[PDB]
C-alpha cells in the first residue's frame, strides 16, 4: 500500500507512474545511478512479479497503479511486449 | 542519444518563441482559447502552414520528451502538465513561454535542451580539451550551431564502418569494435567545434 | 474567310480538348487549364469579337444539360472571360450567375470538400469582386447566390461587439461592394425579396449569408426578412445577436428620420425584433452571452436616441426601451455580478433617456400668446405617459428620478397660468393612478 | 479645436510617461535622454516638429477612440464622473486643476506606451541629429504617419525590449529596422507560398513594388536610395547576427553587398526587374539564398579574432568585393597562412586547441555542397585551400599522435621528432596530394 | 500632493538610471528633466535638499 516501488523515476513519487505503452516517448534511459542493462532487466522482473500479483486481486493494483481505472491485464501485456 | 536526436528542432521552436514574444508582449489580454482557433485566425495562408509545421514540430518534441523534465530538469514543474498527449485542439497558453504557471512547458523544454547540450559539451571540455573560450548566446542560434544528424543516414553507416572482422588460422570470426577510430570519427564531425551555450 | 473557318474549327476542337480534361476533379488538373488558355490567347482580319464569338457559341449549349439535369462550368467560363477581359451581354447574366448558385450543396462539409479546388485565397477574391461589380448594373438579381461561395474560403465569423471590429464590409464580408447607394434609393427592384424567399436553403451552407443579406435589404422590406426567417432562428437561437449587430450597423448610416414612411418601417422592424425575442426563451442568453446582448442594446438605444428629434416620434425610443425591458426580464439569476450588471445597464439606459429628453425640449412649456393657453409640443403628455409606463424593476430608479425631472420642469412655470392650464381639457384622461396625473 | 491646449498637455505628461519605462537594466539607460529628445522636438517652431505634433495628435486621436469604445458611457462622461469623485477634488485643490490632472493621468500611460512602441532601439535620435538628409526624416515621417502599416497596441512599469543587442548608443540608421524586417519576412513567406521557386525573385520584387512603402521609396532619387541600401545592409547584419566589433561589421557589409551584386549578376538580361537593382528587398533574397555561406564566415571570424587583422591587408592587396562573394576564401587563406606561419609559437597545446576548433568550419568551406556555384577563380582558390588544409591537418594528426605522447610518457625523444616535423614540412610543400604514390612513399620512408 | 507627485516621478527617474549625489534638487528639476513651474511652494521647500 503506497510503497516506493522499484525502477521508477525520481526527481519520491510512489507507485507505478508510467504512461500508455503506445507512447512516442524516449526509450526510458536508466535513472540516477544504474547501468541500463540491469535497469531494464530489473524493470522486467518487477513487471512480471507485479503482474503475477495483479492476476490475483486487480483492485489492489488499481490502488497501486495510478492512472487507469479500467483493466490491469492488457496494459501490462503491452508493457511486456515493449 | 534519443534526446540529442531532437536538438535539430530547437531553432524552429525558438523561432516560435521569438515570434510569440514579439507578438504577445502583454498580460491578461490574449483572448484565444485553443490553438486551432488561433491558427485559423491568420489570413496569409503561407504563414498558417508555416505555423502549422512549427507547432507540429513542437508537439512532436513535447510528446517525445515529457518524462525526463519532471525528474531531471532543474525547473521543478507539476504533474498536470505532462499527463496527456498534446494536440492541435489543446489549450493555447502552453506555447507562451512564461515561468510560473502552465507556461513552463516551452521554457522548461528549451532550458532542458540547453542543459543537456551544455552538460555533454562540459563532459567533452573536461576530459580532453581542458580549455576553450568559444561561447555563443541564444540570440543568433542558426541551424549550424546545434548538434544535428540522422540515425538512418548519418549515424548507422559510420558505426557500421568500424566493425572489424578477424579470422584466425583455425577458423573463427571475431567482431571487434576498435573504439579509437570510432571516437576519432564521431568527435571530428558532430561534437567538436561546438560552442558552450549560456 | 476559309482560314477563319479553319480557325474556328481549331478553336472548337481545342475547347473540346480542354473540356475533356475537366472530367477528373482536382486542383492539379485545374492549374493546367490556366496555362493552356494563356498560351491559346498568346497565339491568337482577326477582330477581338471573333474570339468572343467562339466562346459565346459554346456557352449557350451547356445550359441545356445543366439547367434541368455543374459548378465547374461557371468557374470555367469565369476563367475564360477573365482570361480575355471581354464584355458579356446583360441577358447572359441571366444564365452565368445560375451556373454558380450552389444547388445540391446544402451541407457545409461538401463546401469544405470543394475547397481544395480553390486553395489560393487571393486571386479568386479579386475575380469574384470584379464580377460582382461588373454585374451590379440593373439586371442584378442572381448575384446574391454567389455570396455563399466567397464566404467559405476565409476566416470564421468574428463575434465581437459593434463599433469594435470595423464597419459593415468586414462584418458582412463583402469588402469590395458599394451597396450604400442601393439600400438608400428609389427601390424599383424588389426582386431580391422574392429571390430570397425562393432560395432559402442557402442559409444552411454557411454563417455569413444571413448577415450579408441583412446589410443588403431595404428598410421597408427588412421586417418581411425577419418574418420569413423564424425557423432558421429556431434551428439556432444565436443569430438574433447578428440581427442586433446588423441594425446597429444600419441605423446611424441613415440620417434624421423625416417622413411617416420611415416611422412605419422602423416601428415594424422593432415589433418583429421584439416578437422574435419573446417567442422562444432565454436560451438565446445561453453560455454567458448576456453581457454582449446588454452592450448591444445599450448601443442600439444610443444610436436610436440620436436620430429622433421631432418628439412625435416617441414610439421608436418607446419600443427601444420596452425591448431592453423584455431582454432584462427574461435572464436567469446566477452572485452579484449579474446584480451590479443590471444596475449599471439600467442606470446608463435611464441616463440615455434623460439626455434624449434634454436634447429636443429646448424651450418652455405652455406659453400662452393667445389667452387660450396650449402646449408648444402639443402631443407631449402621450410622450410622458408612454416613457413612464414601461415596467422596470422598482428597486432601481426610473420612477423616483424621471418624475423628479418632470417636477423640476413644472416649477419653472408661474402658478396662475399653470393652474389655469390644469383644468383646460388638455390635462385630460385621469387614468386610474396614471402616475403623471398624480405628478 | 481651441477647447484645450494639447501641446501644453503633452509636454506636461512627457516626464511622468518616460519615468515609468525600463530597459533590460543595463542596456544603455536613456530615460533622461528621452526626456531631452522629446522636449527638444515637441514644439511648433520647425515644420518638422509641427508635422510631428499633428501626426502624434492624430495617432492619439485614433488610439483613444479605439480605447474608449470599450467604456460603458458612464466613464466616457468624464467631467461628471470626476466632479462626483470627492477625494480627487480634495486631493488636487480646485476643480480645473483636478480636471487637468484627470486628463494628464489619462494621457500619460498612453504616451508612455507610445514611446515604448516608437523607441524600440533608438529611432528618436535620427530626428535629433542635425545634417541628416531627406530620406531619414522622410521615411520616419512616412512610417509613423500610417496606422495600418504600423500597429501600436496598448496595455505599472511597461517593458520596452531591445532587438539589436547593441553597443553604446547605436541609433539604427534606417528609421524603423524591425517593422520593415517583419513586414518583408511576412511578404517573403507569402511570396514563396504563392508562386514557385523559379519566378520567386521577380514576384517578390513586384509584390514589394505594390506596397505603399515601395511606392514611397521609388520617388527618392538614386543617391538616397543607395545610402538607404548600405544603411539597411549594416542594420540587417546587426539585427540577425550579434557581432561584437565595428570592422567585422564593415567586412560583413561588403560581403553581403557582394552577395547582392552576385545575385543580380546571376540572371543574364531580363531588364524589367533589373530596372530596380538598387532596391530594398534584394537584401532578403541574398540572405535567403546565401545564409550558411554568411554564417560559416561569421563562425570563422568569431572563434579566431586575430585573422581579421590579416584581412585588414587583404582587400588592400586584392581589391575584393567587386564581382563575387570572395571574403570566405581569403579568410580561409589568411587563416591557413596564420597557422602555417608559426606551428609552435604560443605552445604546442594551444596550437592544438586552435587548430581543432577551426577544423569544422574550415572543413565545411572546402566542400562541394557549400560552394554550389561561382566563378572559376573561387574554385581555384578552394583547391589551394584544400591542399594547404590537408597539409596542416596531417601535421595535426602527427602532433596529437606522437608529440603529446612523448611529452606525456617518455620525454627523451622530442628533439628528434620535432626535427622530423620540419622534415615532413620540407618534403610536402611541392605536392600536397596523398592520393598518389610519391608523397605516400615519402611519408612511409620518413616514418 | 504636488510634492509627492514630483518626487514619485523623480524617484522613478533616479531608480532606473544614475545620479550625482550632490546637486541640490532644483538644479535637477527645472533644467535636467526640464520640468516647468508647478508651484513656487514646493520649490522653496526642496531648495535645501
Amino acid at each position: 500500500a503506497n510503497a516506493f516501488l522499484p525502477t521508477m523515476p525520481e526527481d519520491t513519487q510512489t507507485g507505478h507512474v508510467l504512461g500508455s505503452p503506445q507512447s512516442s516517448g524516449v526509450a526510458e534511459v536508466s535513472d540516477r545511478g544504474q547501468s541500463p542493462v540491469v535497469f531494464i532487466l530489473t524493470r522486467l522482473l518487477t513487471h512480471l512479479a507485479m503482474l503475477v500479483g495483479a492476476t490475483h486481486n486487480p483492485q489492489a493494483l488499481t490502488v497501486i497503479i495510478k492512472p487507469w481505472v479500467q483493466d490491469p491485464q492488457g496494459f501490462l501485456q503491452q508493457h511486456i511486449q515493449r | 542519444e534519443a534526446e540529442l536526436r531532437l536538438v535539430k528542432f530547437l531553432p524552429e521552436i525558438l523561432a516560435l518563441q521569438r515570434d510569440l514574444v514579439k507578438q504577445f508582449q502583454n498580460v491578461s489580454r490574449v483572448e484565444y482559447s485553443s490553438i486551432r482557433g488561433f491558427i485559423h485566425s491568420h489570413s496569409s495562408d503561407g504563414l498558417r502552414k508555416l505555423l502549422h509545421d512549427r507547432i507540429t514540430i513542437f508537439l512532436s518534441t513535447w510528446n517525445a520528451l515529457r518524462r525526463s523534465l519532471e525528474t531531471n530538469g532543474e525547473i521543478k514543474l507539476p504533474k498536470d502538465y505532462c499527463c496527456s498527449d498534446l494536440d492541435l485542439d489543446a489549450e493555447f497558453e502552453v506555447i507562451l513561454p512564461r515561468r510560473q504557471g502552465l507556461g513552463l512547458c516551452g521554457t522548461a523544454l528549451v532550458s532542458y535542451l540547453i542543459s543537456l547540450h551544455n552538460n555533454m559539451v562540459y563532459t567533452v571540455q573536461k576530459f580532453s580539451n581542458e580549455d576553450n573560450s568559444y561561447s555563443v548566446d541564444i540570440s543568433e542560434v542558426a541551424d549550424l550551431h546545434v548538434i544535428s544528424y540522422e540515425v538512418e543516414r548519418d549515424l548507422n553507416p559510420l558505426i557500421l564502418s568500424n566493425c572489424q572482422y578477424q579470422v584466425q588460422q583455425g577458423g573463427e570470426t571475431s567482431q571487434e569494435f576498435d573504439l579509437e577510430k570510432i571516437q576519432r570519427q564521431i568527435s571530428s564531425r558532430f561534437l567538436q567545434g561546438k560552442p558552450r551555450l549560456t | 474567310k476559309e482560314l477563319l473557318k479553319g480557325k474556328k474549327q481549331a478553336a472548337v476542337v481545342m475547347l473540346d480538348r480542354i473540356f475533356s480534361v475537366l472530367q477528373p476533379w482536382s486542383d492539379i488538373n485545374l492549374q493546367s487549364f490556366m496555362t493552356q488558355f494563356l498560351q491559346f490567347y498568346s497565339v491568337v482580319q482577326y477582330e477581338e469579337k471573333e474570339v468572343w464569338t467562339n466562346l459565346w457559341e459554346h456557352v449557350k449549349k451547356q445550359m441545356a444539360p445543366f439547367l434541368e439535369g455543374k459548378l465547374t462550368l461557371g468557374l470555367s467560363i469565369l476563367f475564360m472571360v477573365e482570361a480575355a477581359e471581354f464584355t458579356v451581354p446583360k441577358k447572359d447574366l441571366d444564365s452565368l450567375c445560375y451556373l454558380l448558385i450552389p444547388s445540391a450543396g446544402s451541407p457545409e462539409a461538401l463546401h469544405s470538400d470543394l475547397s481544395p479546388v480553390l486553395r489560393i485565397r487571393q486571386r479568386w477574391r479579386i475575380y469574384l469582386t470584379n464580377l460582382c461589380l461588373r454585374c451590379i448594373d440593373e439586371r442584378c438579381d442572381r448575384w446574391l447566390g454567389i455570396l455563399p461561395l466567397l464566404h467559405t474560403c476565409m476566416q470564421k465569423s468574428p463575434p465581437k461587439k459593434n463599433s469594435k471590429s470595423q464597419p459593415e464590409d468586414t462584418w458582412a464580408g463583402l469588402e469590395g461592394i458599394s451597396f450604400s447607394e442601393f439600400r438608400d434609393k428609389a427601390p424599383t427592384r424588389s426582386q431580391p425579396l422574392q429571390f430570397m424567399q425562393s432560395k432559402m436553403a442557402l442559409l444552411r451552407v454557411d454563417e455569413y449569408l444571413f448577415r450579408s443579406w441583412l446589410s443588403v435589404v431595404p428598410l421597408e422590406s427588412l421586417s418581411s426578412y425577419l418574418e420569413n426567417s423564424i425557423d432558421y432562428l429556431s434551428d439556432v437561437p444565436v443569430r438574433v445577436l447578428d440581427c442586433l449587430q446588423g441594425i446597429s450597423y444600419r441605423l446611424p448610416g441613415l440620417r434624421k428620420i423625416s417622413n411617416q414612411n420611415m416611422k412605419k418601417d422602423v416601428e415594424n422592424v422593432f415589433k418583429m425584433l421584439m416578437h422574435l425575442v419573446d417567442i422562444y426563451q432565454h436560451r438565446i442568453f445561453g453560455e454567458n452571452l448576456l453581457q454582449i446582448y446588454l452592450t448591444e442594446c445599450l448601443t442600439l438605444h444610443e444610436t436610436v436616441c440620436n436620430i429622433t428629434a421631432n418628439h412625435q416620434f416617441f414610439e421608436i425610443p418607446a419600443l427601444s426601451a420596452e425591448l431592453i425591458c423584455k431582454l432584462l426580464e427574461l435572464s436567469p439569476p446566477g452572485e452579484k455580478s449579474y446584480e451590479d450588471l443590471v444596475t449599471s445597464t439600467l442606470q446608463e439606459a435611464l441616463a440615455t433617456t434623460r439626455n434624449w429628453l434634454r436634447s429636443l425640449f429646448k424651450s418652455r412649456m405652455l406659453s400662452i400668446s393667445s389667452a387660450y393657453v396650449r402646449l408648444t409640443y402639443s402631443e407631449e403628455m402621450a410622450v410622458w405617459r408612454r416613457l413612464v409606463e414601461i415596467g422596470f424593476p422598482e428597486k432601481h430608479g426610473w420612477k423616483g428620478s424621471l418624475l423628479g425631472d418632470m417636477e423640476g420642469r413644472l416649477k419653472q412655470e408661474p402658478p396662475r397660468l399653470q393652474i389655469s392650464f390644469f383644468c383646460s381639457s388638455q390635462c385630460r384622461d385621469g387614468g386610474l393612478h396614471d402616475s403623471v396625473s398624480r405628478s | 479645436s481651441q477647447f484645450l491646449d494639447t501641446t501644453r498637455l503633452v509636454q506636461s505628461c512627457v516626464q511622468g510617461a518616460v519615468g515609468m519605462l525600463r530597459d533590460q537594466n543595463e542596456s544603455c539607460a536613456r530615460n533622461m535622454r528621452r526626456v531631452t529628445i522629446l522636449l527638444d522636438l515637441l514644439n511648433e517652431d520647425n515644420t518638422r516638429n509641427a508635422s510631428f505634433l499633428r501626426e502624434s495628435k492624430m495617432r492619439l486621436h485614433v488610439l483613444l477612440n479605439k480605447q474608449e469604445e470599450n467604456q460603458v458611457r458612464s466613464l466616457k462622461e468624464w467631467v461628471t464622473r470626476e466632479a462626483a469623485n470627492q477625494d480627487a477634488l480634495q486631493e488636487a485643490g480646485t476643480f480645473r486643476h483636478t480636471l487637468w490632472k484627470r486628463v494628464q493621468d489619462v494621457v500619460t500611460p498612453i504616451l508612455a506606451s507610445m514611446i515604448a512602441h516608437i523607441d524600440r532601439d533608438g529611432n528618436l535620435e535620427l530626428l535629433a541629429q542635425p545634417d541628416s538628409p531627406a530620406w531619414v526624416q522622410d521615411l520616419w515621417m512616412f512610417i509613423y504617419s500610417d496606422i495600418k502599416f504600423l500597429n501600436i497596441s496598448l496595455v505599472s512599469f511597461i517593458l520596452v525590449q531591445s532587438h539589436m543587442n547593441l553597443l553604446k548608443d547605436a541609433y539604427n540608421a534606417v528609421p524603423f529596422s524591425w517593422r520593415i524586417r517583419d513586414y518583408l519576412e511576412e511578404l517573403w513567406v507569402q511570396a514563396q507560398y504563392i508562386t514557385d521557386t523559379e519566378g520567386l525573385s521577380k514576384k517578390f520584387v513586384e509584390i514589394f513594388q505594390k506596397t505603399p512603402l515601395g511606392v514611397f521609396l521609388a520617388q527618392f532619387p538614386v543617391a538616397q536610395q543607395q545610402k538607404l541600401l548600405q544603411s539597411y545592409l549594416k542594420d540587417f547584419l546587426l539585427l540577425t547576427m550579434k557581432v561584437s566589433s565595428r570592422e567585422e561589421l564593415m567586412f560583413l557589409q561588403m560581403a553581403l553587398w557582394s552577395c547582392l551584386r552576385e545575385l543580380q549578376e546571376a540572371s543574364g538580361t531580363p531588364d524589367e526587374t533589373y530596372k530596380f537593382p538598387l532596391s530594398l528587398p534584394w537584401v532578403h533574397l541574398a540572405f535567403q539564398h546565401f545564409r550558411t555561406r554568411l554564417q560559416n564566415f561569421s563562425r570563422i571570424l568569431t572563434i579566431h579574432p586575430q585573422v581579421l587583422s590579416s584581412l585588414s591587408q587583404a582587400a588592400e592587396k586584392h581589391s575584393l568585393a567587386g564581382c563575387e562573394m570572395t571574403l570566405d576564401a581569403f579568410a580561409a587563406m589568411a587563416c591557413a597562412e596564420m597557422l602555417k606561419g608559426d606551428l609552435l609559437k604560443p605552445s604546442p597545446k594551444a596550437w592544438l586547441q586552435l587548430v581543432k576548433n577551426l577544423s569544422t568550419p574550415l572543413e565545411l568551406v572546402c566542400s562541394e555542397g557549400y560552394l554550389c556555384d561561382s566563378g572559376s577563380m573561387t574554385r581555384s582558390v578552394i583547391q589551394e585551400v584544400r591542399a594547404l588544409w590537408n597539409r596542416i591537418f596531417s601535421i595535426a594528426l602527427f602532433v596529437e599522435h606522437v608529440l603529446l605522447g612523448t611529452e606525456s610518457h617518455i620525454p627523451e625523444l622530442s628533439p628528434l621528432v620535432t626535427t622530423y616535423v620540419s622534415l615532413l614540412d620540407k618534403c610536402l610543400e611541392e605536392d600536397s596530394n596523398l592520393k598518389t604514390c610519391r608523397p605516400f612513399v615519402a611519408v612511409m620512408t620518413t616514418l | 500632493c504636488e510634492a509627492l507627485s514630483i518626487i514619485e516621478i523623480t524617484l522613478g527617474f533616479l531608480s532606473t538610471a544614475g545620479g550625482d549625489p550632490g546637486m541640490d534638487l532644483n538644479v535637477y528639476i527645472e533644467e535636467v528633466l526640464r520640468m516647468c513651474d508647478q508651484t513656487a511652494q514646493v520649490l522653496k521647500a526642496f531648495s535645501r535638499c
